[PDB]
């Protein structure tokens, strides 16, 4: 039974170097290529290089080039990942695999039947910043005989994650609170909103509570209509 | 250089049906598919096309007509559902996540836009909300138009899982100007189809003007 | 009518009965003398296919070059499967003969004679043999020495271009000399002397071949990325001793294209190694200083072993890099044009 074990999760800081494990199991090491793949949710799965374990023959993908070492131990029949110089695009699941058919004689590469279980590997900086939190008001004229939608805009904060409650959590009907998107700035921003009656934003207050763990930032915004 | 296209990005069915991912190639050779569930490493599902890897059920079939090739899965099961991957040599489609979805009857957004704040006005950039609240089926699609000239590449969207008592989904969609390009027009709309809405809905503001 | 098929094939040579030379002495026993009148029969209106890829006849040298080498360059120490292996290791006379392979009775060679003919597919000239022509079992690594040149153009070979893990076999149409010298009076240190002139016209010739298989896309070369001293540098078996010859000078992309100054003699640093990584497949071996005076090898660069740059990238060039390590790879390029056939 063919077996891969990779090595345990990471942080790491940009700039960083990191170095992972692949220990093969259960078939003649030296006659099948490893290859390492790694996944990031939201983007296409890359195929970061094979190496052949005979001589330690390699094959780097070409936008990682000199940035990337694939080496092996003979002895453990374990194969070694290098990436050098990491940054937050660096951050993914990271994979290493086997080809289904091979013999002593011949095999075929790419259709990976064996995976490792898998090396998490995260890359950010130590530093943080707590939410800036704006209104997002109810509307104009009171429609009395409607419901009014109303919210609070949370953004560029760093790292993830941020809560959101409203009237210190004695408002829960009709709460949505998104999952937060990632910025071109390498912020997060994030929108929670609430739907209540028309009738009843001249009467009761409307609080969202914003919570920022990483910054230890707890922030409270009252949503009134723009006074006009 | 080969280049897969996959689709679609998103598959939200209830068990029992049938998912259909495509993937186009801009080169044959032998093509790959993937699965993915949350928290496990991917699994060879098809090889060679159409080739059932070890394990998998005939549910699972692959076809290709001209540069498509298409896996489908029929009788949805719960241990279906992840993301799928086609794959040619060193190369990955962008995957297809299919994702549980319980039926009900169609309901259209309630649809909701919000201006910046002055207060985030200060700052220099202006956000721009735009709110779809509690409709089904999940598949919709936000335009933003600013001074009725469509945009690109200057908005993002979030989308909610679906509800737990009512299943439905709500959208949020933020498009996000600097202070300087926002003061520079006047009519802000957002556009909202679905299949709830006999024509597309338009909600918009004007700047300055309450 | 016939068929493809396998079989025990048997070599024949010239070897020479009172030579001390360890290839004649293993051709002695292994194999018969070769037909002094070789019939060899033109088969009109026949198209076969081949494939040098999937050509067993290539599993049968290699097993019989391991058991040439394992009974004769035995090593003083043998470390391989966590034991070690102390013998005797005399210095012996290293010199590659011509060996050729042959069908028993109910089976013939078929060849293929298509001067332009890369390995795969149909060949529309097909010859009928008995025997192969004299193959040289010479080990190397990047570099294809002392082989067969092509006819006509210079073939690119591979079983699969589109393939990154494929290894790709460049056959020369015309030879370029590698003159590899250890002077006498540190006595490790060699090097081989290459005519620049020669060898960058060649260089530019495989350039614009392969421009020819991978779109007209600018065609660069580069050092091996990694690996063993035995394939990031050229390595091969020189009288009895083991160099490692680093081909940096040798992919010179500046020669082949502003093209002023790299127009003489190419020296490149060489080393004769005692400690290698056996190509047999185990682990290191051990083997005695080298011996004194001139050592000296004077072969034909014939063929190119490639491997090309595998990733997701965008640009509009494709990256070549000195190549090898599968010897198997070494008889398959000068056993592309023939395969085993059974007469019914
Ligand atoms: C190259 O690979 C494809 C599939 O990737 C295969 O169909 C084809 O036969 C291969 N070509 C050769 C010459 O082996
Ligand atoms: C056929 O092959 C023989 C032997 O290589 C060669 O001499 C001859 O010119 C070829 N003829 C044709 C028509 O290809
Ligand atoms: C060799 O020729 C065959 C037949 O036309 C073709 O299918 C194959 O792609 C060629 N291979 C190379 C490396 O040119
Ligand atoms: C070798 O082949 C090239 C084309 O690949 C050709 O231009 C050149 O003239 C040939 N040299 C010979 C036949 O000596
Ligand atoms: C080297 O090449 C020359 C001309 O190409 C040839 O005459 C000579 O026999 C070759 N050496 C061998 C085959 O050992
Ligand atoms: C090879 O090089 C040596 C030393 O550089 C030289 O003496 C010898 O003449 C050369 N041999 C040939 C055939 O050029
Ligand atoms: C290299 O070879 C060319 C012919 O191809 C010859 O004219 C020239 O003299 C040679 N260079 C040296 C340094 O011998
Ligand atoms: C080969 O020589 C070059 C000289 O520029 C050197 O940079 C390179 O490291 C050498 N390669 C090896 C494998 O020693
Ligand atoms: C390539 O040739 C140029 C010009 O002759 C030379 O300056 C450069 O060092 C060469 N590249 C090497 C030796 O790697
Ligand atoms: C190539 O052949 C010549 C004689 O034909 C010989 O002197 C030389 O050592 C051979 N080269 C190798 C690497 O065996």
């Amino acid at each position: 039974q063919v077996r891969l074990s990779q090595s345990g999760g990471q942080m790491k800081k940009p700039g960083d170097s990191m170095r992972i494990s692949c220990r093969a199991s259960g078939y003649e090491f030296q006659n099948c290529p490893i290859n390492w793949i790694r996944l990031a949710p939201g983007k296409r799965p890359e195929w970061m290089g094979w190496m052949k374990p005979r001589w330690g023959a390699v094959n780097y993908a070409r936008q990682l080039q000199g940035r990337v070492t694939m080496t092996r131990d003979m002895y453990s029949e374990t194969a070694f990942l290098e990436l050098r110089s990491l940054t937050s695009d660096d951050t993914a699941v990271y994979f290493c695999t086997r080809g289904k058919y091979c013999t002593a004689r011949d095999y075929y590469n790419w259709d990976f039947e064996h995976w490792g279980q898998g090396t998490p590997v995260t890359v950010s900086s130590a530093s943080t910043k707590g939410p800036s939190v704006f209104p997002l008001a109810p509307s104009s004229k009171s429609t009395s005989g409607g419901t009014a939608a109303l919210g609070c805009l949370v953004k560029d904060y760093f790292p993830e994650p941020v809560t959101v409650s409203w009237n210190s959590g004695a408002l829960t009907s009709g709460v949505h609170t998104f999952p937060a998107v990632l910025q071109s700035s390498g912020l997060y921003s994030l929108s929670s909103v609430v739907t209540v009656p028309s009738s009843s934003l001249g009467t009761q207050t409307y609080i969202c509570n914003v919570n920022h763990k990483p910054s230890n930032t707890k922030v409270d915004k009252k949503v009134e209509p723009k006074s006009c | 250089e080969i280049v897969l296209t996959q689709s679609p990005g998103t598959l939200s069915l209830s068990p029992g049906e049938t998912a259909i991912i495509s993937c186009r190639t801009s080169q044959y050779g032998s093509l790959a598919w993937y699965q993915q569930r949350p928290g496990q490493a991917p699994r060879l599902v098809i090889y060679s096309g159409s080739t059932r890897a070890a394990g998998i059920p005939d549910r699972f079939s692959g076809s290709r007509w001209g540069p498509d090739y298409n896996l489908t899965i029929s009788n949805l099961e719960s241990g279906d559902f992840g993301v799928y991957y086609c794959q040619q040599y060193e190369f990955f489609g962008q995957g297809t996540k299919v994702q549980v979805d319980i039926k009900r009857t169609v309901a259209a957004p309630s649809v909701f836009i919000f201006p910046p704040s002055d207060e985030q006005l200060k700052s220099g950039t202006a956000s721009v909300v735009c709110l779809l609240n509690n409709f089904y089926p999940r598949e919709a699609k936000v335009q933003w138009k600013v001074d009725n000239a469509l945009q690109s590449g200057n908005s993002q969207e979030s989308v909610t899982e679906q509800d737990s008592k009512d299943s439905t989904y709500s959208l949020s969609s933020t498009l996000t100007l600097s202070k300087a390009d926002y003061e520079k027009h006047k009519v802000y709309a957002c556009e909202v189809t679905h299949q709830g809405l006999s024509s597309p809905v338009t909600k918009s503001f004007n700047r300055g003007e309450c | 009518v016939w068929k493809d098929a396998d079989t025990t094939l048997f070599c024949a040579s010239d070897a020479k009965a009172h030579e001390t030379e360890v290839h004649n002495v293993w051709a002695t026993h292994a194999c018969v003398p070769t037909d002094p009148n070789p019939q060899e029969i033109h088969l009109e209106n026949v198209t076969e296919n081949f494939n040098m890829w999937k050509n067993n006849m290539v599993e049968q040298m290699q097993e019989d070059v391991i058991s040439l080498w394992d009974q004769s360059l035995q090593p003083c120490v043998k470390l391989t499967g966590g034991s070690v292996i102390k013998q005797a290791c005399p210095k012996i006379s290293f010199d590659p003969i011509p060996i050729h392979y042959c069908t028993p009775a109910g089976y013939v060679i078929l060849k293929c004679n298509d001067k332009n003919f890369n390995g795969t597919g149909p060949c529309k000239n097909v010859s009928s043999v008995q025997c192969t022509h004299g193959i040289k079992p010479v080990v190397s690594t990047q570099l294809l020495l002392n082989g067969s040149l092509a006819e006509e153009e210079i073939i690119i070979r591979s079983e699969n271009l589109t393939n990154n893990a494929k290894t790709i076999i460049v056959h020369l149409n015309k030879s370029v000399e590698i003159n590899c010298t250890r002077p006498s009076n540190d006595i490790r240190k060699a090097y081989c002397e290459i005519n620049g002139t020669k060898w960058n016209k060649v260089l530019k010739q495989v350039t614009e071949k392969l421009k020819e298989h991978f779109n007209n896309k600018t065609i660069i070369f580069q050092p091996p990325s990694g690996g063993d001293l035995e394939i990031t540098m050229h390595h091969f078996n020189c009288r009895g001793e083991f160099f490692y010859c680093n081909t940096t000078q040798l992919f010179n992309n500046t020669c082949i294209g502003t093209m002023k100054g790299c127009n003489g003699t190419i020296t490149l640093p060489c080393k004769i190694k005692q400690i290698i990584n056996m190509w047999q497949g185990t682990g290191q071996a051990m083997y005695a200083p080298p011996i004194d005076g001139k050592i000296n090898c004077v072969s034909n660069i014939t063929g190119i072993l490639l491997t090309r740059d595998g990733g997701a990238n965008n640009t509009s060039n494709e990256t070549f890099r000195p190549g090898g390590g599968n010897i198997k790879d070494n008889w398959r390029s000068e056993l592309y044009k023939y395969k085993v056939v059974q007469i019914e």
